């Protein structure tokens, strides 16, 4: 009908094509224990059933492949005369692109033997799948051609019992019948089609069909694909095709897994009870817990189970005591380390029921970053993402001078360009010009949002005067609180007053980091803040990483590479992984170019994602509602782009849900 | 894939289209097909490309109703009406040389 | 009142800062007080 349209992959019935006379041949050449299936019943001869599995190579240049079919020994089942034939197709270089197997069913002649049940989807299940509820998905109704003459020509089976009428009066049919592989590439594009709303695209990667009843042309199938299980993230689908009230064709699917995107908030986020019902449903969850704990307890000095679980007015460390009167849990090396057990917590609890995708890429805000690089890369393991996460919060605070009694000379608030008209091309201008005006530092720290979310970090008296030139500028626009101070926090990060303790964070790394390091782990997975682009193994990230931000160790690599390259590839991908990490710390966050490149389709360049899931707590999705508001802008209003909540939408992330 | 574009100047509307043409995020560009009128015309492509020309060509008309509605220089607002054309095929498109 | 009196207060006063501030381990002095002396070890 309308709403649907095919799906910009190839189907795999594409292959099917061009591979007919051999398996023709094969059934011409097939034989039984002493005896022929091409004698007695070609006539009676139909399609039984149909398994389709792929590897993931696929041609999309004109190419010239070649296809082998081997007919097994048929048997004499209950039924009829099965014979099995299996064809593999292979590419010009000789890699295996996909492998089909087809059993034909000779109605005539029957005997006493087992029919064996075909591979379900093609035999692409790992062993490793939970039945989810079955949850509805698509219901289509596609009309049968009245002539077959052209699904003939276009596949390549010119059989003449689905043409011929003489042919299919000899064959004992009143008149002619379709094809079943029509109907079974029917079913594949309505469960592959595309309806342009929040919902991953289907490219199948096994796919098996059983032909159960018959179909004459121009009689309206309908059919009904529902939701059956996951395999490491990819789901298993069904599809049921019917003729009036009988099955008439049987079909399930596996899926691969869409590339997702793991996005981990920042700041905020903190309340008392991260994540406990997490930890009450999950036992890898309470795994990390524990070891969380006990590390924290053996290295650090407290207890993180009892910060997030409690929040006490102070506590003691190994050293000092520390207090906040609002709870312990607000100041920040905390609430690092509870933000990071608790992402830990639930990319456990996710990996563990097997919604997790493994090729995802990883992103995040500003200290989210090195949870990202833990959890979903694995580069690190739980205890030096924490040792390294509450030395970089310590030697945060002694590096500002400030009050005696805790004041500063720095604060930071929210601009929204909302009804002012400002954007990219005006806002640097504008915190340099009113910098200039007002004489004192003024600096850009996080591209949140396109249209209405900014943040300024400066002195007092510098955001007193972007708060009065945001309040004339309302007045004379009208109404819309486009600056809101933030609420606690007075140390400007990201910016050039930043650059002190710099060195002093990359040592400690360097004592924390290991000595070896798997670049294969973390290229082309991982979109650091400072530079948006995806972490690559090429001269002009390193370039672009020296001269938009100085680094001393960093011009050896720049005089000399090759030979360099050639001499220390991994030592080298770890000094600019750590260098890059370590001036993270004073240069400022790049969302909205990460999230420009991360929405944006391969064509015209960019990745193109299907899945934008965030795991932070549902009290308040930021990274979640921010991505929605991106997406709902003008721009790319036609993104089809699932975003969820990895709390609030649990039930969908892990497909545990019903209708 | 024809979109008939009526009260609308043909040569803005070809500027304007090769101005959609000029980003990046275009992979490929709707063409200018046939000139019915003075104010008339149909433009020919893939959907989902007119489409976006669509939302290119309103967000253009609703920043110059906005302009008009403030009280601004005011002698007339780009409004094209988009009407599709009931064809199967496009026509007159050099992207079907083969 | 001695030995369970001075046990179960021990347990208490120990236990409010033992999820607060670990490393913090509480001292408690024993008054010892020859057949006195046997009562008291």
């Amino acid at each position: 009908g309308e709403p649907l349209a095919p799906s910009l992959t190839n189907v795999p019935d594409a292959l099917v094509g061009p591979c007919w006379p051999a398996v023709f041949a094969a059934i011409g050449s097939a034989v039984t224990d002493t005896g022929e299936p091409v004698v007695e019943g070609l006539l009676s001869l139909v399609h039984l059933d149909h398994a389709a599995r792929v590897v993931g190579q696929l041609p999309t240049v004109p190419a010239q492949l070649t296809v082998t079919a081997t007919a097994a020994n048929a048997t004499d089942t209950d039924m009829g005369r099965v014979v099995p034939v299996s064809v593999v197709v292979t590419g010009a270089d000789g890699a295996v692109i996909a492998t089909l197997e087809e059993r034909f069913a000779i109605l005539g002649r029957t005997g006493s033997a087992e029919l064996a049940d075909p591979a379900r989807a093609g035999g692409a299940v790992s062993a490793n799948a939970t039945d989810t509820p079955r949850r509805r998905r698509r219901d289509v109704t596609i009309t049968a051609p009245v002539d077959m003459r052209p699904f003939a020509v276009v596949s390549g089976d010119h059989n003449p019992i689905h043409t011929d009428r003489a042919a299919a009066l000899l064959a004992g049919l009143e008149s002619p019948i379709v094809h079943g592989m029509w109907l079974s590439a029917a079913a594949q594009h309505a469960v592959t089609a595309t309806d342009g709303q929040a919902r991953p695209p289907a490219r199948l990667v096994g796919w098996t069909a059983r032909f159960l009843g018959m179909v004459r042309p121009g009689d309206e199938v309908d059919f009904r694909v529902e939701r059956v299980g996951i395999d490491q993230g990819a789901e298993i689908v069904d599809v049921a095709a019917r003729v009036g009230s009988d099955l008439v064709m049987s079909a399930s699917a596996r899926l691969a897994a869409p590339k997702t995107v793991y996005a981990f908030p920042g700041q905020g986020i903190q309340h008392k009870g991260m994540g406990m019902e997490v930890r009450a449903r999950s036992k890898a969850a309470r795994k990390v817990w524990d070891t969380a704990d006990k590390f924290t307890r053996d290295t650090l000095g407290f207890s993180v189970l009892h910060v997030v679980r409690d929040n006490p007015t102070s506590i003691i460390a190994s050293g000092v005591h520390y207090h906040h009167p609002d709870g312990v849990l607000y100041l920040t090396q905390f609430t690092q380390v509870a933000m990071a057990t608790v992402a830990a917590a639930q990319v456990a609890e996710m990996r563990e029921q097997g919604a997790f995708v493994e090729g995802a890429i990883a992103c995040g805000h500003s200290v989210g970053e090195y949870t990202a690089l833990a959890c979903v890369t694995g580069i690190y393991q739980l205890e030096a993402l924490l040792e390294m996460v509450f030395h970089r919060g310590s030697k945060m605070h002694d590096i500002v001078p400030r009050d005696e009694l805790g004041r500063s000379n720095y604060r930071l608030a929210a601009i929204r360009p909302s009804q002012i008209d400002l954007d990219d091309a005006d806002v640097p201008a504008f915190v340099a010009g009113i910098a200039e005006s007002t004489g004192e530092f003024l600096e850009i720290v996080n591209f949140n949002l396109r249209g209405s979310q900014y943040a300024i970090a400066g002195t007092v008296r510098g955001l007193e005067a972007l708060e009065a030139e945001v309040e004339r500028r309302r007045e004379l626009t009208g109404g819309r609180r486009s600056f809101i101070l933030v609420p606690g926090i007075d140390v400007p990060f990201h910016s050039r007053v930043l650059r002190v303790g710099v060195a002093e964070f990359r040592r400690s790394l360097d004592r924390v980091m290991p000595r070896d390091a798997d670049p294969d782990l973390i290229i082309g997975r991982y979109i650091p803040n400072l530079v948006p682009r995806l972490f690559t193994l090429d001269r002009d990230f390193i370039q672009e990483i020296r001269d938009l931000v100085p680094a001393e160790p960093l011009d050896e690599i720049l005089a000399d590479y090759d030979t360099w390259l050639r001499e220390r590839p991994r030592e080298m991908a770890r000094t600019v992984f750590i260098e890059l990490l370590a001036w993270q710390f004073a240069s400022p966050v790049r969302w909205i170019e990460t999230q420009d490149l991360l929405f944006i389709e391969e064509a015209a360049g960019g990745l193109g994602v299907e899945r934008f899931v965030e795991i932070g707590v549902k009290s308040s999705p930021t990274v979640a509602g921010l991505a929605t508001n991106t997406l709902k802008l003008p721009e790319y209003a036609h993104s089809t782009v699932e975003v969820l909540n990895a709390e609030r939408d649990a039930a969908v992330l892990f497909a545990t849900d019903t209708d | 894939p024809m979109v008939s574009v009526t009260n609308a100047d043909p040569e803005r509307i070809g500027r304007l289209l090769d101005e959609f043409a000029q980003d990046v995020r275009t992979v490929l560009p709707p063409v200018l097909s046939i000139r019915n009128g003075r104010r008339a015309v149909v433009i020919t492509g893939t959907p989902e490309q007119l489409s976006r020309f669509e939302l290119y060509c309103r967000q253009i008309s609703e920043k110059e109703e906005a302009d008009r509605k403030n009280k601004v220089r005011g002698g007339d607002v780009f409004s094209p009406v988009f009407e599709p054309v009931q064809v199967e095929v496009g026509f007159h498109t050099p992207r079907l040389s083969d | 009142v001695l030995l369970w009196a001075v046990q179960r207060l021990i347990g208490g006063l120990s236990t409010i800062g033992a999820e607060r501030d670990i490393a913090s381990r509480l001292h408690v002095v024993l008054p010892g007080s020859d057949g006195a002396y046997g009562e008291a070890k």
